[PDB]
RNA sequence: GGGAGACUUGAGUGCAGAAGAGGAGAGUGGAAUUCCAUGUGUAGCGGUGAAAUGCGUAGAUAUAUGGAGGAACACCAGUGGCGAAGGCGGCUCUCUGGUCUGUAACUGACGCUGAGGCUCGAAAGCGUGGGGAGCAAACAGGAUUAGAUACCCUGGUAGUCCACGCCGUAAACGAUGAGUGCUAAGUGUUGGAGGGUUUCCGCCCUUCAGUGCUGCAGCAAACGCAUUAAGCACUCCGCCUGGGGA
């Protein structure tokens, strides 16, 4: 049975990234709703949608790639896993490839990037790393 | 079932019994009791004939019907019942004219069942029918060797014989024992098999149980003197120092037969076992 | 071309040795659907009724 | 048999039209899991049908242990009803 | 209820009326132990494709009866069919 | 995470269907082997690399008709089916488990994994009682050999079979724990479902669950795996930390 749908997520953006598939769909929740919207303003992801259904809901994520064909996103990583919590001291706050990169973090203010955290110096539990 | 006693004493130890379930009643029928005296392998000359026999417990002996021969009704099985006489239970059967009387009771056999007997019988354990009407491959007992005389063959505790087929006046049959020989097309037999069939693997425990079974002690010819035994004598054990083992009548005890060469039989038994 | 869904029967009555002796080559053997040409659903029901026919008689086991 | 299930799913319903519901499943699984465990002591040496009888066991224990978590009264009364412990 | 069909093999030489006796003896045995004998038939008198107890010929009947599958009815007839000495061979099948 | 609700996708039920050597019990059929009986019949038969032991004039082998009994189920039969695994192949009946496909009536997360436990578990083996054809450890004899406690030959007991009860191990292997999702294709085959044809048969398209083969991306020390991952991920469990001693 499905752990972590936070993680199918990742790894479902990852597998369409590899094969440079053009777009892809997800089930819809609040949580991946927000990753998929800070991919967008970061600029990862092309754009996003949401279909409303009777189940859950879907999100469909169109990739994005640059000149060339290349992958604008070079990997995901899951961080806080439920075997496994994460969580980081507003002092704490990471850094993916000294910010070319970004960690998804969800706090008391809602789920933010790492740039925005360590801005209003609160932690929170760092959901994925992005670059 | 076999019930294994605990080894609360050396006695007791290793003894095993039947749990008597089978058995529904310990009140037999008054009518159909009759008194035994125990002859103590004593004949009329008041000698010891048969030794290791005599003492044991009082018995009193239950007219059996092995003659099956009141075909006109049906009987109904009432009880099945312990008998001191022989290995395998009987079961008491009441004739629908009022007639009461003990028959064998087959492996399988349960009060209530109405048995049959006579040429038109059915083929159902219980029943008794002349070997005639008695289908090739069918398990029976209480066979009996002449007409009328009334059932003398495969009566122990487990046992039972099967019809092989027909010849002439004649019905092959293979025994108990495996030997198979003619027996008179007019003999009459019961479908089934002898109740009972545990009775051989009760472990008796301890020597007054043998006793209590009217079995006296069995001492060995190696350990008497030669006026007494022909294995007698010797300075300590002894081998038996002789050309084979015998009785103490000089009978070589290993593998001699002793059935009677010219018996009549012979022209009927078909193949011989034991 | 599968010769029982041709004729579009479901049902292959042992009785049918007409129709059972067209599936069974010379000594009486079973033959194979490939050679045969029939499906692996009607071969199953083939060989249970040329069985259930052998055994009464109906068809030789041999020759 | 489909006729001893139909009346023990109406006995058992919730409400009208209630094919599936604690009640109604557990109740249907004990009447199975009765048959089956005579059917063993008929057939001691048929072990592969004792392994689903198990399964059906373990998920009408499943079922007891979801219904109590959710409604303790209607745990109560269905162990009741079909006399579980 | 699960309907049985029953094809069972007269030996030829029995007369016209004993085998019609025959046919009735083991439809009463079918009623009464609880069996209902929709159909009863002599189906057809064959050379039988190999010797059976010594019979190259037979007569086959063929009985459709209905019983409820607890009944004793296909065991008593199986039973009786086998000691019976008219009958060669019988088969008992399930029809759907 | 807790508490009060809501939901139907996971899970299960209902309803309608499909396949099957799944299991258990009781019966039952034919070929063949061996033995037994009886004819015919005469000097071999059998066996090896070559021989011999052995069986045979007390009439063998062969051959014909029968009889007995035991074990296994030829053809079908197929990287075919079914089972959690071990494994399950004549046929019939009785009892009985699971699986699959539709459908969307029902419940509304009820699920996954699972230490310890429990159950099952090839073959051999063990206990009690049966059975015993063929095969065959041990064993006997004939060979081969320098020797041959073997390979080969002729025999042959336990065992192989049955019932009950122990045992609890196998290269028990896909040498690959279970669950879930995602990531090119091509081509067989088993069981279904829907449609477009097709008079039907049948052909084509779609689809589910198996089962094979080939092969991208990716992975790998390499060999190779590759929608039945050894790829990309999450959960839980078992397990490893140089070789020998062991
Ligand atoms: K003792
Ligand atoms: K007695
Ligand atoms: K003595
Ligand atoms: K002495
Ligand atoms: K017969
Ligand atoms: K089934
Ligand atoms: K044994
Ligand atoms: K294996
Ligand atoms: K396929
Ligand atoms: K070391
Ligand atoms: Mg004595
Ligand atoms: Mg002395
Ligand atoms: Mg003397
Ligand atoms: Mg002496
Ligand atoms: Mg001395
Ligand atoms: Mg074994
Ligand atoms: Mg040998
Ligand atoms: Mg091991
Ligand atoms: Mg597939």
């Amino acid at each position: 049975v499905m752990t972590d749908p936070i993680a199918d997520f990742l790894t479902r953006i990852r597998n369409a990234n590899m094969v440079k598939h053009e777009t892809l769909e997800v089930p819809a929740s609040k949580i991946k709703r927000d990753i998929a919207e800070i991919l967008k303003r970061e600029g990862f992801i092309r754009d996003v949608e949401y279909i409303e259904d009777d189940k859950q809901g879907v999100i469909r994520v169109f990739l994005k790639y640059g000149k060339n064909e290349e992958r604008v996103i070079t990997n995901l990583k899951r961080i806080s896993k439920p075997g496994l919590r994460a969580y980081v001291k507003a002092d704490e706050v990471p850094k993916v490839l000294n910010g070319l990169g970004i960690a998804i973090i969800s706090t008391s203010e809602g789920v933010i990037t790492d740039k925005e955290a360590r801005a209003k110096n609160i932690g929170g539990e760092v959901i994925a790393y992005v670059w | 079932a076999i019930k294994k006693y605990k080894p609360t004493t050396n006695g007791r130890r290793n003894m095993t019994s039947s749990d008597f379930a089978e058995i529904t009643t310990s009140t037999p029928e008054k009518s159909l009791l009759q008194p035994l005296k125990n002859n103590a392998g004593r004949n009329n000359n008041g000698r010891i004939t048969v030794r290791h026999q005599g003492g044991g417990h009082k018995r009193q002996y239950r007219v059996i019907d092995f003659k099956r021969n009141k075909d006109n009704v049906a009987a109904v099985v009432k009880t099945i019942e312990y008998d001191p006489n022989r290995s395998a239970n009987i079961a008491l059967v009441h004739y629908e004219d009022g007639v009461k009387a003990y028959i064998l009771a087959p492996k399988g056999l349960e009060v209530g069942m109405r048995l049959v007997s006579g040429p038109e019988a059915d083929i159902k354990v219980g029943n008794a029918l002349p070997l005639e009407n008695i289908p090739v491959g069918t398990v029976i007992h209480n066979i009996e060797m002449k007409p009328g005389k009334g059932g003398q063959l495969i009566r122990s505790a487990g046992t039972s014989a099967q019809v092989l087929g027909k010849e002439g006046k004649y019905v092959l049959i293979r025994l108990n024992s495996g030997e198979v020989r003619m027996i008179l097309a007019t003999c009459r037999a019961t479908i089934g098999s002898v109740g009972n069939e545990q009775h051989e693997l009760i472990n008796i425990g301890k020597a007054g149980r043998s006793r209590w079974m009217r079995k006296r002690p069995t001492v060995r010819g190696s350990v008497m003197n030669p006026n007494d035994h022909p294995h007698g004598g010797g300075e300590g054990k002894t081998p038996i120092g002789r050309k084979a083992p015998v009785s103490p009548w000089g009978q070589p005890a290993i593998g001699y037969k002793t059935r009677n060469k010219k018996a009549k039989s012979d022209k009927l038994i078909v193949r011989r076992r034991t | 071309v599968d010769y029982i869904a041709a004729n579009h029967i479901e049902y292959i009555d042992y009785k049918d040795t007409e129709l059972l002796k067209r599936f069974i080559s010379e000594r009486g053997k079973i033959l194979p659907r490939r050679v045969t040409g029939t499906g692996a659903k009607n071969q199953r029901k083939l060989t249970i009724a040329i069985k259930r026919a052998r055994i009464m008689g109906l068809l030789p086991f041999v020759s | 048999s489909q006729e001893r299930k139909n009346e023990i799913i109406k006995e058992y319903a919730r409400h009208e039209g209630d094919t599936g519901s604690p009640e109604v499943q557990i109740a249907v699984l004990t009447e199975d899991i009765n048959q089956l465990n005579e059917h063993a002591r008929t057939h001691k040496k048929d072990h592969h049908s004792y392994r689903g009888l198990m399964k059906k066991i373990g998920h009408r224990r499943n079922l007891l242990a979801y219904l109590r978590k959710t409604d303790i009264q209607r745990y109560r009364e269905l162990i009741q009803r079909l006399g579980l412990r | 209820d699960t309907k049985y069909e029953i094809m069972y093999i007269i030996r030829p030489n029995i007369d016209e009326e004993a085998k019609t006796a025959l046919v009735e003896r083991f439809d009463t045995i079918l009623k009464d132990n609880g069996a209902e004998v929709i159909e009863s038939k002599d189906w057809e008198k064959r050379r039988l494709a190999y010797e059976m107890n010594g019979f190259r010929e037979g007569i086959y009947h063929i009985v459709n009866v209905t019983s409820p599958s607890t009944a004793g009815a296909i065991n008593e007839f199986d039973r009786l069919a086998k000691i019976n000495d008219d009958i060669i061979r019988h088969m008992i099948v399930k029809v759907e």
